[PDB]
This record gives structure tokens, C-alpha cells and sequence, in this order.
């Protein structure tokens, strides 16, 4: 349910080194 | 001395649950209003202990001692009298032995020899008699004794209304040995199985007697019919664990909480507080535990010759030191540790006692024989004239020296003229490299070879040992060994033998040194010839080579993530759920069992209805449908 | 990436520290590795608190 | 490491004491040989630290169980010594003592022969009490203690309740008095006057 | 609260160290306590601050 | 002007101390110098910062 300037304003933000947090640094969600 | 009693139809014990007892003061330090934290040998709360009654009837076996015992009868009329500590009890290993049946505690370490029954109990007809006081058969040496004064005793025997309850710990560490003891009066209960309530235990006694416990056996007190009165007492296990204890203004401990029993109790101990308000709290860390370990070195069996290093018959002079490469043999430094006087053995880079354990990829050894009086210039990054103009180590060498005496062999009473050294040199000479020409010291202003004279000096000099010669210049011979680690494939290391090798399950492994834990899988990438260990972005080893099969092995590390705790205030319902952050909820179920996780409490795994969030799967917690405001 | 530095000790690694060398010896070297890794995450948090 | 230490004397990592040794080869060794001292060679495992034992069982090595008495791969546990003069220096007998301690944490029972001397209340003193040296103000003291203890610590883990060691009393100790100070000053030019202000 | 730990050193009492020890290893201990307390005062400055 | 302070090392001066002392032990002492340096720059950073 989203408008059609918000489907070009989440194409335009972009959010492995993921994987090499093995050493106990996370991301919790929103 | 007993007699045979035999005649026994045997029970098994009963079980309860013991609630809130067995906590005693860990220090002789005063505190008061203040909650402290402590780790130590306790029991756990709410665990089952052995429950034995003995009223006809005799039940009064053998029971293992470890790690201390909890120990806590509920009797009248003192039944109870001693306790016998030992592992053999067969008069060939030391015994203790704690009597206090009527006059003093008599404490006595022998190697005594224990009859089939001990006791105090059976004689003519049905009252007491302190008659085979003699338990031990006989006494060989005995060690150690100590007596003191008794505790609270009673008269008569009865069976009934049995108000008096006698709690103890005994615990032995270090060789020492040490006893708490309470006492508590007018506990009168319908039912069995312990009173509820707190009480703390204070310290009785310590004592040394530095030997091995392992089981233990309790004292009571014509051979042939007797009737005994009601009794009953308790056993438990201790284990290491951490509570937090709660002082008062008055100074004696009123309330104590476990930090490994349920979520709300490791809540409240890392909250450092009795309550908790409502709310998610964040807690200890899940974590996954090695299972098994393995080994792996290379299948070489051949021995290296350090018996020829070290037992040369001619050493080369200083100017000429003599090097020899060890290679492809397994190297014992036993051999080297004992064997000879061996009177300076001093390693810069890696403590000796350890040189069994690691793995090398290239030795050295360099010989020689100098003076008693410069063996301290091998030092690195010395001075003086044979650290200078002779032999010189780097700063950062990494390996060992060993200087011994030696005046025997190279001393001779006539003179020793076959040792020689540079005195002169031009300029100082790089590590690790040798000179040999024999050049004339040009040190005038003149154009001079000659062969002497002033300013013209021949720069050899001959060192000359004898016997007479006093401490401090008979000669000394030197090795010196060198090596360098971890940077190439192993080639000669220590004799440890290998083992099988597992895939895709948490062990903890060891390749040529690699201590470390984690699973190992098989990897798909290339290594070049001349390496062996693959690193990351962090400088961790993450790709290793077997050694004895020529396969690539991957690293990666246990299974792990938060753990979070959803709460009401303690002031309502003490129902609590848990939540895993940021995993997949099928891991949780395979993680199920004993000695596995380090959070011990593990029955919410297997708990309520599990829902999977975005953040983790919620396990005690109902899903509903409705929406409502956020809490 | 930070927690590649030798910090002073003899080498970046914890676990060769512990089976190269005795245990009062290590203990400094330890010591050393933790202060300093102890340092940067202090730095990390504040930079995130401004 | 080794079979002394491994097999009948080892003291833990953490040894708080002393050890004397010395050599006496002018009394035990004999001309014939002394073989009066005997040593366990031994043993199926590692022993814990400060562990005895009296005990000369077959010792058995192969598979096949050995009992009777000594012989192919069962061994006698123990071996002697042999002292004469004429051997060369390091195998004479050495005799060794070891003292062992624990520091401050009970009631004292052996120090020096430092002398006593009279108490002080209500005054800013350098106390010592059995080592505890320190400073600050001593003052009777109502709390109770149990008999077998006898230091108070604070939160901060410093000690702040103290027994005396001749009569049997509490003492409390308490800091000295300190504060900052201050200085109210007008400008330098229009005078040279100030204040002070002890907060 | 944090005075009470011992930051590596062999005790978080101070006058225990020099009654003990001669003049010449006890600065190492001494060092190891006086550099952990400053780094806990300047941390607190600077919550401080913010 | 904290640059001049010696952090507790032989003396404050850097090169002196690599003439008086071995090569052996003197790198201890410069690591503390360097540690203290680093300590008084990124205190001045997060000043600068606030
Ligand atoms: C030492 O023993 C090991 C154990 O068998 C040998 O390892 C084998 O090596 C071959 C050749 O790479 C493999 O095919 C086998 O699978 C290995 N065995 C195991 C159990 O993994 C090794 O070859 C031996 N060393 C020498 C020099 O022969
Ligand atoms: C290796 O040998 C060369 C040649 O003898 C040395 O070079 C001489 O070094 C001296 C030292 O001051 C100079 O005075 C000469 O002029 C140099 N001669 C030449 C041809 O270069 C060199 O020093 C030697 N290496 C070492 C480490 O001593
Ligand atoms: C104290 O005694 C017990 C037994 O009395 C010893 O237990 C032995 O443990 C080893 C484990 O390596 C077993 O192989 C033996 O079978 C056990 N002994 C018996 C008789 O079964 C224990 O080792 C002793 N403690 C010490 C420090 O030696
Ligand atoms: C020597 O020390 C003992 C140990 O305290 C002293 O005994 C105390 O004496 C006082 C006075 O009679 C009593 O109030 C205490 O109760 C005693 N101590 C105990 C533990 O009971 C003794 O007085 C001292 N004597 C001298 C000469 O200093
Ligand atoms: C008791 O019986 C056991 C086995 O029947 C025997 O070994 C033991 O010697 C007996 N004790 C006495 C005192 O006769
Ligand atoms: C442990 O305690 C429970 C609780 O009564 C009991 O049912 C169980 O039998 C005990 N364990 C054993 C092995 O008896
Ligand atoms: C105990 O009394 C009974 C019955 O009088 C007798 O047979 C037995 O021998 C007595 N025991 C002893 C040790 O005297
Ligand atoms: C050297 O030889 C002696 C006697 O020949 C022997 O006792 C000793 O063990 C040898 N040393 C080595 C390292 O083999
Ligand atoms: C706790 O609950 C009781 C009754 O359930 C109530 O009287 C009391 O005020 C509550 N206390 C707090 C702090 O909420
Ligand atoms: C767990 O993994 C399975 C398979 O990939 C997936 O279907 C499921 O949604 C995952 N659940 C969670 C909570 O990640
Ligand atoms: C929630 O709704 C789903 C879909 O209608 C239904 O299957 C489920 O039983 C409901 N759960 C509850 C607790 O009402
Ligand atoms: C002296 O100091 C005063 C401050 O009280 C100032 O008003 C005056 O101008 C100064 N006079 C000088 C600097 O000559």
C-alpha cells in the first residue's frame, strides 16, 4: 500500500561482511 | 571388633526435593545492608536429595563423596553419632574418623581398617552400650589427631515429636578440610521431608589432612536383636555455582537467590535487585558447547639426533661455529631436561616446559665453546667483545641457549692452545654470519703486512685452559637452538599422537598447534604448494590443511545469539517467556540437551506454543488474533 | 578490522599466547591485548552516542 | 615437571610462601652407601596439589595382571638413594623446608616482635592493626560481630570496622575531614585583598 | 563501586601492595590500578559532558 | 604543552631512551609513551567533537 513518489524513494536507498560478523555484532529490527 | 549382621532386605532410598537449605557464609568478613555476589561449591535450589529413615530396621550404606556433601538429619535423641571418610578403607590408604558419641569430637587420620559393619548400635539387649568402640580392626600409622569439645547431646531414646534438626556441609579443597554446622531447635511437623524456610550455616572448624576422598559412611549407635528408635537424615550433592545473598542491617544473611535455576531468577540476579518491574530485559548469552577433541601431526616416526649434538667429541672455536640443520624426525626435549648438569638452559621466545607441545618447520643448532666469563654476552642485543666481533643474535630471535661446564674435557694441565678467536676486527659484523679471513690489523697510518710490530697485529688470539685456573674461566660449551613458528608447513615437532578426524560437528581441534574450537567442513577453494593456512579480513585462521591427509578444511564458528526476557512486575504473575534473538527457530529443538548450552535452564525449550517473529521465534507466549495497544 | 593489531604482544592471536608461553608471562601480554581492545570499543560507543 | 613433583610433593600454581634448601652432604652420606631414604617412582596418575601417600600396591603395566610380587612389567613402586662422598656435586643429599601461609583474613596468631602501645580515641591517628596500616579518626562502635570475625568492609570493599587485638572491643574508623578551597578575589589592580572559603 | 576490582594487579587494597612487596615490582601493580581508575574518571567526564 | 610528560616511562625525551636501555625491554617503555599520546589526542578529538 504504498504511493508512487514512496516506490521511487525506497528504489533510490539502498541498505556479505554480514556473515563475517561472526564477533558478536548484530542489527536488531526496527 | 564387630560381628557379621547380614539378614537384610534393602530399600531403595527415598527422594525429596529440598526447598531453600544449604547456604553457608563464604568469607570471615563482616557486611551489613548490602547484596553481594558470590561464586562457590553450593546446592542447587529446589534439587532431590537421597532421603534415609531408620527406625527392624538398618539402612545405613556406603555413599560416594565428591566435591562435598550436604548432610542434615532430623533426630531426637542423638542416633547419630559419627562419620568414617575414605576410599578403600581396606588399611592400605589413609581414613579419617569423627567420633563425638558421648565425651569429646575425636578426630583421627589412619590407615585404619574398617570392619564390614560399622556401628555402635548392637548390643545386649536393646539399650546402648558403648561397647566395639573399636571399629577400626587395627591402626598401622596414624597421622594426624585433633580433639575438641562435643556438641548438644540428649538422654533416653524415644520415637516421636523430633524437634531437634542438625544440618552440616563438609567440603574438602586444597587439602584442607572444612566442616559448617547449624543447629535448629523446636522443628515439630506432621509431615516429612524438610521444614521451608531460610537459615544460614556458619563455619565450625578447618583442618589439614591433605589426602583423597572419595566415598564416605555414617556412625549410629547382643550383636544378635536389638530394637531402635525412629530416625532420619538427608543427603545432597554440591556443585560450583553463583548466588546472590542478601545481608542485613544486623549483619546475619536473610535471603538468597540462585543465577542459573529459571530466566527470572538470572534476571533478577543481573539486575542486582530482588523485584523487577514489567518489561523485556536483555540476559545472559546463548552459546553451543564442544562435544568432543582431536588431534592431528604428520606420520613421521624417525627420531632427530640431538644425542650427536650434544655429545660431540671436538667442538669448533668461536670464530668457526660449528651449524647443523635438524629436519623430518619427531624431537624430544625430555632427553635434554634431565640427563647432564646442564647448568644454564634459558629460552627467550617460548617457555621450555611447553617445548613438547608446539610444531617448528626449521631447527638450528650452532655449537661452540668460549669462556666462563662471556657466557652472559649471548644475550641478544649485548655488548662486549665476543657478542660484538664473533657472534652476534638478532633482536628479535625466538629460541633457546644452553651453556654447561665442561672444564674435564677441554682443560688440559699442560695448556690448551687449539682454541682461538678474533680480537681485532674492523668494523661490527652483522647476525648470524661468520668470518674466516686471516688479514693482518692495519690499524696505523702506514702501508703494513709485516707480522709484528707496532700498529701491526696479528688478530687471533688462542684462549689457554688448565685445571688450576680458578671458577669463572674454565671453559663453558654453548648451543644454541633456533627456529622459527607457525610460518610453513611443520616438519620436525613433539611425539603426540594423532586421532581420527569428524566433519560438520562442533569439536574442538588441533593442527600443529591451532588450538581452537569450532565446526569443520570441507571447503572448494585452491591453496598454492608452499602455503598451508588460510586467513580473513580479521587475521583469524579460517582455512586449514591436514597434515596426514592432503584435504582442505573450512573453520567456522559455534551457534549462538541474545537472549531477551518478556516479564510482568514481579509484584504480578511470576510467569515469564523468552525470546532468542535473530534466529531460526528449528535450531533451539536440536540444541536440546544436558552439559550442551551454557544457559543450564533448558524446560522452556520444550515449553509452550513457539511463534516465529521477525526477530527471533517468542517460545511462551499464545498468539492471538486481535489487535491491541501496544505494551 | 581493528582487532588485527598485536596492541605490543607478541602476536595478535589469543590462543598461541596461552600454548607458546607460561602462565605469569601472559599474563601481561594479555592484559596488554585486552586494555587496548577494550579501548577501541569504548571509542566506538561514544562516537555512536554524539 | 617431573617425577618429584608429579609423583610425591607438587605445590599449587598459586604457592604464597618460602622454601629453604640447603646441602648436607657432610652428615648423610655414608661411606658404604646410604640407602635409608627412599623416593616413589610409581604411580597411575597425576596427584592434586598437597596429596600424601603411604600406600606400596603392585604396581601393574602390561595388560596381564600382576600380584605375588615383583617382576617382568610389575614393578616395585619405590627406590632408594645412594650417598657416598666421592660423587661429584649435585647428587649428595640437599635438604629442603618449605613455609606456607595465607595472609590476613582471621584472627592473628603469629608476627613479629614489634611492640604495643596505648589506644587513642576521638584523635586523627596512624593506626596499625595486625598490618592494617592506615589513617583516620577511631570511635566506639554499637554493631556486633560474630567470634570468628574481624574486619567490617564497606561497598567499596575497604575495611571500616576493626577488632582490637588485646581487649576484645569494636572499633569504627573514619576518614579524616577534607574539603576544596576557594578564593574570592576583586580585580588585581584595585586591591590586593581576598577571601577564602572552605567548602 | 568500581574502586573494588583489582584490574589485573594481586589487590584492590592499596596499602596492602607496599607492606608487602620491596620498592622494586610493586610500581608495576601500583600502575596497573592508578592507569584502570583514571580510565574510569575520564569515562565518567565525558557521560558527563554529554 | 602535555607532550613534555614522561607517563611514567625513564624519561619523556625519545631517543635517550633507546641509547640507555637494551632493545630487549626498551620497547615496553616507548609502547606506554605511544599509548599515552594516543590517549591525550583522541581526548582532545572528542572535545573538539562536543
Ligand atoms: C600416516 O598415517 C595416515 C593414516 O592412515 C596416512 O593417511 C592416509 O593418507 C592417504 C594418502 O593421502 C589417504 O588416502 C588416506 O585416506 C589417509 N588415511 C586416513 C585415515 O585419512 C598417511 O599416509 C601416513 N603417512 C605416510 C607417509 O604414509
Ligand atoms: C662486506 O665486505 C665489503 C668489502 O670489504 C665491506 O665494504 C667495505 O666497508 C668498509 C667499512 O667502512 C668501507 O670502509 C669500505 O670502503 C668498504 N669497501 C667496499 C668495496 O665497499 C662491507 O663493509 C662488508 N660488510 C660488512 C657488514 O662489514
Ligand atoms: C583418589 O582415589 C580414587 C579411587 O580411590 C582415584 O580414582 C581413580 O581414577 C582413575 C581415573 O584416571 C581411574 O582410572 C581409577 O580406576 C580410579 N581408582 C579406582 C580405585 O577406581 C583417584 O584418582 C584418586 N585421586 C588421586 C589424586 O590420585
Ligand atoms: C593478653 O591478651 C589476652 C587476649 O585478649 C587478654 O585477655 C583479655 O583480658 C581482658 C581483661 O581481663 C578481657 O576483658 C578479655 O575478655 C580477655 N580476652 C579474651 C579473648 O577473653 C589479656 O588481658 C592480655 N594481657 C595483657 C597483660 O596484656
Ligand atoms: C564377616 O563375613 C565376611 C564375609 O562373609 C568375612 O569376610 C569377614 O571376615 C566376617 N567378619 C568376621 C568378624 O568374622
Ligand atoms: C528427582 O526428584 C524428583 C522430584 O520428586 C523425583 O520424582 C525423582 O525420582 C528424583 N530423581 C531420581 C533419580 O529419583
Ligand atoms: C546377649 O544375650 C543373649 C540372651 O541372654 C545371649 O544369648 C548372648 O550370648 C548375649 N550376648 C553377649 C555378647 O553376651
Ligand atoms: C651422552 O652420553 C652419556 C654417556 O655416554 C649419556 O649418559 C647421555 O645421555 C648422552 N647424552 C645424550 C643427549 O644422549
Ligand atoms: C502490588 O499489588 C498489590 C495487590 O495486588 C497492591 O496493593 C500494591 O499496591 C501493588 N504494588 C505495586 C508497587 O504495584
Ligand atoms: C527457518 O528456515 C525455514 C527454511 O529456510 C523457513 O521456511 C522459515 O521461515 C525460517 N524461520 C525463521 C523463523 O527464520
Ligand atoms: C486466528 O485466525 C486464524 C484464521 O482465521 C484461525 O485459523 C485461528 O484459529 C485463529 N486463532 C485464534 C486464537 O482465534
Ligand atoms: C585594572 O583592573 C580593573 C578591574 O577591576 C580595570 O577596570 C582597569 O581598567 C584596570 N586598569 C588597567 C589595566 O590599567
Amino acid at each position: 500500500k504504498r504511493s508512487f513518489i514512496e516506490d521511487l524513494l525506497f528504489n533510490k536507498v539502498t541498505l556479505l561482511i554480514c556473515a563475517q560478523k561472526f564477533k558478536g555484532l548484530t542489527v536488531l529490527p526496527p | 571388633q564387630c560381628v557379621n549382621l547380614t539378614t537384610r532386605t534393602q530399600l531403595p532410598p527415598a527422594y525429596t526435593n529440598s526447598f531453600t537449605r544449604g547456604v553457608y557464609y563464604p568469607d570471615k568478613v563482616f557486611r551489613s545492608s548490602v547484596l553481594h555476589s558470590t561464586q562457590d561449591l553450593f546446592l542447587p535450589f529446589f534439587s532431590n536429595v537421597t532421603w534415609f529413615h531408620v527406625i527392624k530396621r538398618f539402612d545405613n550404606p556406603v555413599l560416594p563423596f565428591n566435591d562435598g556433601v550436604y548432610f542434615a538429619s532430623i533426630e531426637k535423641s542423638n542416633i547419630i553419632r559419627g562419620w568414617i571418610f575414605g576410599t578403600t578403607l581396606d588399611s592400605k590408604t589413609q581414613s579419617l574418623l569423627i567420633v563425638n558419641n558421648a565425651t569429646n569430637v575425636v578426630i583421627k587420620v589412619c590407615e585404619f581398617q574398617f570392619c564390614n559393619d560399622p556401628f555402635l548400635d548392637h548390643k545386649n539387649n536393646k539399650s546402648w552400650m558403648e561397647s566395639e568402640f573399636r571399629v577400626y580392626s587395627s591402626a598401622n600409622n596414624c597421622t594426624f589427631e585433633y580433639v575438641s569439645q562435643p556438641f548438644l547431646m540428649d538422654l533416653e531414646g524415644k520415637q516421636g515429636n523430633f524437634k531437634n534438626l542438625r544440618e552440616f556441609v563438609f567440603k574438602n579443597i586444597d587439602g584442607y578440610f572444612k566442616i559448617y554446622s547449624k543447629h535448629t531447635p523446636i522443628i515439630v511437623r506432621e509431615p516429612e521431608d524438610l521444614p521451608q524456610g531460610f537459615s544460614a550455616l556458619e563455619p565450625l572448624v578447618d583442618l589439614p589432612i591433605g589426602i583423597n576422598i572419595t566415598r564416605f559412611q555414617t556412625l549410629l549407635a547382643s550383636s544378635s536383636g536389638w530394637t531402635a528408635g525412629a530416625a532420619a537424615y538427608y543427603v545432597g550433592y554440591l556443585q560450583p555455582r553463583t548466588f546472590l545473598l542478601k545481608y542485613n542491617e544486623n549483619g546475619t544473611i536473610t535471603d538468597a537467590v540462585d543465577c542459573a535455576l529459571d530466566p527470572l531468577s538470572e534476571t533478577k540476579c543481573t539486575l542486582k535487585s530482588f523485584t523487577v518491574e514489567k518489561g523485556i530485559y536483555q540476559t545472559s548469552n546463548f552459546r553451543v558447547q564442544p562435544t568432543e577433541s582431536i588431534v592431528r601431526f604428520p606420520n613421521i616416526t624417525n627420531l632427530c639426533p640431538f644425542d650427536e649434538v650434544f655429545n660431540a667429541t671436538r667442538f669448533a672455536s668461536v670464530y668457526a661455529w660449528n651449524r647443523k640443520r635438524i629436519s623430518n624426525c619427531v624431537a624430544d626435549y625430555s632427553v635434554l631436561y634431565n640427563l647432564a648438569p646442564f647448568f644454564t638452559f634459558k629460552c627467550y621466545g617460548v617457555s621450555p616446559t611447553k617445548l613438547n607441545d608446539l610444531c617448528f618447520t626449521n631447527v638450528y643448532a650452532d655449537s661452540f665453546v668460549i669462556r666462563g666469563d662471556e657466557v652472559r654476552q649471548i644475550a641478544p642485543g649485548q655488548t662486549g667483545k665476543i657478542a660484538d666481533y664473533n657472534y652476534k643474535l638478532p633482536d628479535d630471535f625466538t629460541g633457546c641457549v644452553i651453556a654447561w661446564n665442561s672444564n674435564k674435557l677441554d682443560s688440559k694441565v699442560s695448556g690448551n692452545y687449539n682454541y682461538l678467536y678474533r680480537l681485532f676486527r674492523k668494523s661490527n659484523l652483522k647476525p648470524f654470519e661468520r668470518d674466516i679471513s686471516t688479514e693482518i690489523y692495519q690499524a696505523g697510518n702506514k702501508p703494513c703486512n709485516g707480522v709484528a710490530g707496532f700498529n701491526c697485529y696479528f688478530p687471533l688470539r688462542s684462549y689457554s685452559f688448565r685445571p688450576t685456573y680458578g671458577v669463572g674461566h674454565q671453559p663453558y660449551r654453548v648451543v644454541v637452538l633456533s627456529f622459527e613458528l607457525l610460518h610453513a608447513p611443520a616438519t620436525v615437532c613433539g611425539p603426540k599422537k594423532s586421532t581420527n578426524l569428524v566433519k560438520n560437528k562442533c569439536v574442538n581441534f588441533n593442527f600443529n598447534g591451532l588450538k581452537g574450537t569450532g565446526v569443520l567442513t570441507e571447503s572448494n577453494k585452491k591453496f598454492l604448494p608452499f602455503q598451508q593456512f588460510g586467513r580473513d579480513i580479521a587475521d583469524t585462521t579460517d582455512a586449514v590443511r591436514d597434515p596426514q591427509t592432503l584435504e582442505i578444511l573450512d573453520i567456522t564458528p559455534c551457534s549462538f545469539g541474545g537472549v531477551s526476557v518478556i516479564t510482568p512486575g514481579t509484584n504480578t504473575s511470576n510467569q515469564v517467556a523468552v525470546l532468542y534473538q535473530g534466529v531460526n527457530c528449528t535450531e533451539v529443538p536440536v540444541a536440546i540437551h544436558a552439559d550442551q548450552l551454557t544457559p543450564t535452564w533448558r524446560v522452556y525449550s520444550t515449553g509452550s506454543n513457539v511463534f516465529q517473529t521477525r526477530a527471533g521465534c517468542l517460545i511462551g507466549a499464545e498468539y492471538v488474533n486481535n489487535s491491541y495497544e501496544c505494551d | 578490522k581493528q582487532l588485527s593489531s598485536k596492541f605490543g604482544a607478541i602476536s595478535s592471536v589469543l590462543n598461541d599466547i596461552f600454548s607458546r608461553l607460561d602462565k605469569v608471562e601472559a599474563e601481561v601480554q594479555i592484559d596488554r591485548l585486552i586494555t587496548g581492545r577494550l579501548q577501541s570499543l569504548q571509542t566506538y560507543v561514544t562516537q555512536q552516542l554524539i
